[PDB]
């Protein structure tokens, strides 16, 4: 839960490690509500998949996860993964029931500079003697 | 605003210019009336898009000419973007011209992000979705409808819909963005794939990655309609070259031998049964290919071949085909006998790296083949499937990679290395021997690019040495400049740290990789600089591995529990999709003020075209010197190649990669000239290279902050961002890091 | 590969190697030229200001001497006195940011001795948590709805961090606040915030002024002070209104009688003109019938907000002077290169460097202007 990486199987708990299976079956459900459309201007799946015949060389194994003698995943990538889960659940969790990406685009230092509209008023200085 | 040039008016979407947008903008005319290519360097915080659209339009708008803008870039993501700038720059010019011009503007891209049907755009791979776009819409499904309606063959409404109205009405006059144009779409039920495609000719502007001007295999079908006088632009072309050696490059695994020899025997079966049934079919076929005719002509212009031409069209041979390979069986047995062929040599013990002439030489030797008809292997498989009108290509996908393999291999012989071994991932118990084909030469995928477009412009805000890419790239520059930010106050702050707080230097080298003292070194610049940092932090490593190992060692650490306490910690994944909601998430946390850092590879994926802009980038972390593997064939083989040909030494060239992938991160940060943020590179090996930098961004740093310590970084990077919190006198920025109508005027009067 | 001790020595002392009238001049008119402009603004003086204050690990720092919470507890201290001495009808109140709550300190009312006491018990309680922006203004919020609407609503963050940790989404208290009318203005500590720039803008009418981040110790007494004054309003919002108050007469009485306001015993105090009530001390809304009691001096403090003193301009030197002596204080102009008289536009009558602070800041009536008959 907390990330620590899952080293070779120690002690831990006979009653809690029989939800470990219930608790991977959450974090999928979890991940499959967060998955959701994402805005174009920073969608990334877009761009790897913009050229879905490209077939270059395979990148070295520096670019790729790390993986053991054989062959299985070395485990790094799952507590990363529990990172991005956790702060994303933490910024849905605020909204809670209780055009705009093109104004963004645009350079405001090169826009109008804000201008005051504060009132003004000239008060007669002519009151009735006692 | 109204603004001349030399000989014409320029409507700039914005009150007030920059000076760098100006200069930028009469050097580009310089090139266009002038001609030839141009490798131009503005910096990243200075508006560039903007600057380089509205001179261009106004170009074509206003001289007789009228010619086309081509506008290429990164990735998909930098489409999206100069679409919105585009649009943006249309509506100011239709207000102050009140009359809408009659102006159309749209960008390619693949099927996948246009994609409307239900069913296929479901589909999590391009191909796929290739795939069955192609069966609705080939045509043999249309015309198996019309001869018999009770066939159960589907169509797709979206294609059949554009065939009521015409072409030239397929949308209205304007410019339209992929999400403007996806609304449109939805609403009147069409296809925005094939209304982009068909509409290049009509485009005044059109827009597309460099994938669709470089990569033969998507590229050949687009080339055809842009127009040959059009304006080339290559935004963001400081990794170009990487995109042309890798369109030319292939590689083949144990796999991919064995699922060749299942599709080849899986075509022997289809073949005879076709035969047994009707043979009439493969009849009408070996007479056209006597008389000479190529897939062109026999394809029809709505059908596609099976097997995109790999290599470029002008090295296609004209003649007809050998013979060898015109019988259907006689193919196969071609294709058969060469797919063992390269099985065995799968089996080498240690690495092998030769030239494609020896490959060939030995190839004919043991096995019957000549170089002839392998240039014919793609065209012919494409031949061959589609009389055979597989309904399911499945299983043959696996020979379109050896049939691109024999026409890449027996087509080019200079330049290209092919290279086996035994040990794709050296730590592996079994070997998995693979062969790659590279391309070593970048100038042959660019060669047709600068021979037809008589003027090009290589923009980029992060691109030095400018004198590298002529040679790396063979092509001459009419003009090349860079230019510096006439900036009122220090708006960026880089440093170059070199050594820890316990005076203890610091460096990414992948064999130290697992040393305490760098890593919490690190750890604790990476913790030190959140605590300060307000709102964003973006942190860069120099490999994924490296990413990995680092997080895992500072968890055990316990270091990223002290980041917990001030910002989320977001990080990318080799998942796409998954990244994607990590920067929405990101995105997020710095707007709503709770504050996250971003832990993504400086050659990655999120590198090339998200901008962490004003908020989103306040200081940005380099760990390390993003070098690449140094122990690797194909950078050997390259190194090797460029320093023969182009006389580049290997030092040389290493650093270059490295540094213009640490400034293209660098140069992320700045949107604009009021945007601030802190540039932090965290290397021993960075002090020695600063006039390698930038111009623009090695003119902000000083001689003090080229060697410095965590501590001393902390301290500089307190003072300045509390300094640039404070307002800025107006009268400062009037009329010098900024300029009105009046002081535009001024200043054209001055250079008269 | 030699160390810079092989190089050579230092030699320290040769570094060191062996107007101002005209200074001072010129620099008092580049200040004074921010001075120059001066209209009369409309501006509210009846105001309810909130005061949150952010008490949290980000204060344990050692930036301003002794630690933040301390020097920010004792400037509030001279702003409580200073806010209720300017502005006497206006109300005022206290909240803090603390655990990752707000805990309010003192109810929204108008005596200034009671925010006093909150703060000063305060002193002694240890920040801790992390600061809550939604927390301090929903609570904020809350206390800004029984004041009555002719008040202008004011919310006035002092954030020290540059982390929030809110419960909710911090986008909706925003657009909730420009709802009800509130203006909130944020003196940050150490840097720029995203969402604080953006609270203070959207809440000031895309004003981005509000947004204040110190650079020294000095320039926190400022900032502090320019928070006194009321605030301008913009022309759109209308929230003209008459109010009705009276004027209580001030009683001596040999006997004690209990008091309305607190039923305590107390030898004087101010009759109501209403309910014949009297209350302890003024100005303070009656506890009978609820209409706020005030003295003609009260509204005579903030008239001279409504018509500000036009600015002096310096006299050229080389026209002449009306007189050798300052008008009012009669002290001589020193002979001198720049002469140092500052003339009254409406009376033309020259005056000194201490008259033209004095009459601007002090005193706020030309004493020419007065002395010229009509
Ligand atoms: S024609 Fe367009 S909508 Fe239909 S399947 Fe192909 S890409 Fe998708
Ligand atoms: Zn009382
Ligand atoms: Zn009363
Ligand atoms: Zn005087
Ligand atoms: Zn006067």
């Amino acid at each position: 839960l907390r990330g620590e990486k899952i080293m070779q199987n120690d002690r831990g708990d006979v009653i809690i490690d029989r939800y470990l299976t219930l608790d991977q079956e959450f974090d999928r459900k979890d991940d499959d509500m967060l998955l959701h459309p994402v805005k174009k201007i920073i969608d990334l799946d877009g761009n790897i998949q913009d050229d879905p015949v490209v077939r270059g060389n395979r990148p070295d194994f520096t670019m790729q996860p790390g993986v053991d003698i054989n062959g299985n995943s070395d485990g790094t990538v799952d507590i990363l993964k529990g990172m991005n889960r956790l702060s994303e659940k933490m910024i849905m969790a605020l909204k809670n029931e209780y055009n705009d990406e093109r104004n963004e685009l645009k350079i405001d230092d090169l826009n109008e500079s804000y201008k005051t509209n504060y009132a003004i008023i000239h008060l007669k200085r002519n009151a009735h003697e006692k | 605003m109204k603004f001349y040039i030399d000989d014409l008016p320029v409507l700039f979407p914005y009150p007030k210019i920059y000076p760098e947008q100006y200069n930028y903008m009469c050097d580009i005319k310089k090139t266009l009336d002038v001609g030839g290519n141009s490798i131009l360097e503005m910096p990243s915080g200075t508006g560039k898009t903007v600057s380089l659209l509205s001179l261009t339009i106004a170009y074509q708008m206003h001289y007789p000419e009228h010619r086309k803008i081509i506008y290429c870039s990164r990735t998909m993501s930098e489409i999206e973007k100069a679409l919105v700038e585009l649009e943006n720059l249309m509506d100011y010019r239709t207000k102050e011209l009140g009359y809408q011009e009659d102006f159309r503007g749209l960008g390619l891209t693949s099927r996948k992000n246009l994609c409307l049907h239900p069913e296929v755009s479901k589909e999590r791979k391009g191909t796929v979705v290739d795939e069955k776009c192609r069966r609705m819409t080939n045509g043999q499904a249309k015309r198996k409808l019309e001869e018999d309606p009770e066939a159960n063959v589907e169509l797709c409404e979206y294609h059949e819909n554009l065939y009521n109205i015409e072409v030239e009405d397929y949308l209205p006059k304007g410019v339209f963005s992929f999400e403007k144009l996806l609304k449109y779409c939805e609403e009147k039920t069409l296809c925005p794939y094939f209304i982009v495609r068909r509409m290049i000719s009509l485009c005044n502007i059109i827009i597309y990655s460099y994938h669709y001007l470089l990569d033969p295999k998507i590229a050949e079908r687009v080339s055809n309609e842009v127009s040959k006088d059009s304006i080339v632009i290559f935004d963001e072309a400081h990794n170009i070259d990487n995109v042309c050696i890798e369109s030319l490059s292939l590689d083949l695994t144990t796999d991919a031998l064995r699922r060749a020899t299942r599709g080849a025997n899986a075509l022997d079966e289809r073949i005879s049964e076709v035969r047994k049934v009707d043979s009439q079919k493969l009849q009408d076929e070996y007479e056209k290919l006597v008389q000479g005719l190529h897939s062109a002509d026999i394809l029809t212009d709505q059908e596609e071949p099976f097997v995109e031409t790999p290599v470029l069209p002008q090295d296609l041979l004209t003649e007809a085909i050998p013979g060898n390979i015109r019988r259907a069986e006689h193919f196969v047995s071609f294709l058969k006998r060469l797919i063992e062929y390269l099985k065995t040599r799968m089996k080498v013990l240690h690495v092998i790296s030769e030239t494609p002439k020896s490959f060939l030489q030995h190839l004919k030797q043991l096995t019957f083949i000549e170089r002839k008809p392998l240039r014919f292997c793609s065209e012919r498989l494409s031949l061959l499937v589609r009389t055979l009108e597989v309904t399911e290509v499945e299983d043959f996908t696996a020979l379109k990679d050896i049939a691109t393999f024999a026409t890449l291999i027996s087509t080019y012989e200079e330049g290209f290395l092919l290279i086996i071994e035994p040990y794709e991932i050296e730590n592996a118990a079994v070997p998995n021997p693979i062969m790659r084909f590279t391309c070593l030469d970048a100038s042959i995928a660019i060669k047709p690019v600068f021979e037809r477009f008589s003027s090009v412009i290589i923009t980029s805000g992060t691109i030095s040495p400018l004198d590298m890419y002529p040679r790396m790239l063979n092509f001459k520059t009419v003009l090349q400049k860079s230019y510096a930010m006439t900036l009122a106050k220090k708006s960026f702050l880089p440093m170059i740290i070199t050594k820890g707080s316990d005076q203890v230097a610091i460096s990414s080298r992948f064999e130290i990789r697992n040393d305490p003292s760098i890593v919490r070194n690190y750890g604790s610049m990476l913790v030190e600089f959140a605590k300060i940092t307000p709102d964003g932090m973006v942190v860069f490593f120099p490999s994924y591995l490296y990413m990995e190992s680092i997080v895992s060692m500072w968890q055990t650490m316990g270091i990223l529990d002290e980041v917990w306490k001030h910002k989320l910690i977001l990080v990318e994944t080799p998942d796409a999709q998954e990244t994607s909601l990590a920067l929405e998430t990101y995105r997020k946390a710095c707007s709503n003020g709770r504050g996250a850092i971003l832990l993504s590879v400086a050659r990655g994926k999120v590198s090339e075209g998200i901008d962490f802009d004003h908020q989103y980038g306040r200081t940005v972390l380099m760990i390390g010197i993003p070098f690449q593997y140094t122990e690797s064939r194909i950078l050997k083989a390259r190194l090797e190649f460029m320093r023969e040909n182009y006389r580049i030494r290997e030092n040389d060239f290493l650093s270059f990669d490295a540094m213009r992938h640490a400034a293209q991160c660098l140069g992320r940060v700045l949107r604009g000239k009021d945007d601030y943020g802190v540039m932090v590179l965290a290397d021993r090996r960075f002090s020695r290279k600063r006039s390698q930098l930038p111009k623009w961004i090695a003119q902000g740093l000083s001689d003090a902050d080229l060697n410095l310590s965590t501590d001393m970084a902390i301290s500089n990077t307190k003072q300045f961002l509390r300094t640039m919190a404070q307002p800025t006198d107006p009268k400062d920025q009037e009329g010098v890091s900024v300029w009105s109508y009046e002081d535009l005027i001024k200043h054209q009067n001055s250079r008269k | 590969g030699g160390y810079a001790w092989e190089d050579e020595i230092k030699r320290s002392w040769d570094l060191v190697k062996v107007a101002s009238l005209v200074a001072s001049i010129v620099e008092a008119r580049k200040k004074r030229t921010a001075k120059k402009n001066i209209t009369p603004y409309q501006r509210g003086i009846i105001r309810s200001l909130i005061l949150t204050l952010d008490c949290s690990e980000a204060m344990l720092e050692k930036d301003l001497r002794p630690n933040r919470h301390a020097m920010i507890i004792q400037y509030a201290i001279d702003f409580v006195h200073e806010f209720f001495d300017q502005n006497p009808i206006s109300q005022m109140g206290i909240i803090i940011m603390r655990n990752g709550l707000a805990q309010l300190v003192s109810q929204v009312s108008g005596n200034p001795q009671d925010h006093i006491d909150a703060l000063k018990s305060i002193r002694k309680q240890e920040p801790k948590g992390n600061p809550s922006l939604q927390n301090a203004l929903e609570m904020a919020r809350g206390l800004l709805l029984p004041v009555p609407a002719h008040c202008t609503r004011e919310v006035l963050i002092v954030f020290g961090s540059l982390s929030t940790t809110d419960p909710g989404d911090i986008h909706q208290t925003i657009d909730s606040l420009v709802s009800e009318k509130i203006r909130v203005k944020v003196l940050g500590l150490s840097a720029q915030v995203a969402i604080c720039k953006e609270l203070c803008k959207a809440t000031n009418y895309g004003d981005e002024s509000f947004y204040k981040i110190l650079l020294d110790e000095t320039h926190l007494k400022e900032l502090f002070n320019e928070a006194v004054t009321p605030l301008p309003v913009n022309k759109i919002n209308k929230g003209f209104t008459l109010v009705k108050m009276g004027f209580p007469t001030r009683i001596f009485e040999d006997t004690p009688t209990f008091c309305s306001c607190h039923s305590k015993l107390v030898y004087g105090g101010y009759f109501c003109p209403n309910c014949h009530s009297k209350v302890c001390s003024l100005p303070t809304v009656c506890p009978c019938c609820d209409l706020m009691l005030i003295l003609s001096t009260h509204l005579a403090r903030s008239y001279h907000h409504l018509m500000p003193l036009k600015t002096f301009a310096e006299v050229p030197t080389t026209e002449k002077f009306r007189s050798e002596d300052c008008f009012s204080c009669q002290s001589r102009f020193p002979i001198l290169l720049t002469s140092s008289r500052y003339r009254c536009e409406d009376c033309k009558q020259e005056f000194c460097v201490d008259c033209d602070v004095f009459i601007h800041e002090i005193l706020h009536n030309c004493p020419g202007c007065e002395s010229k008959p009509v």
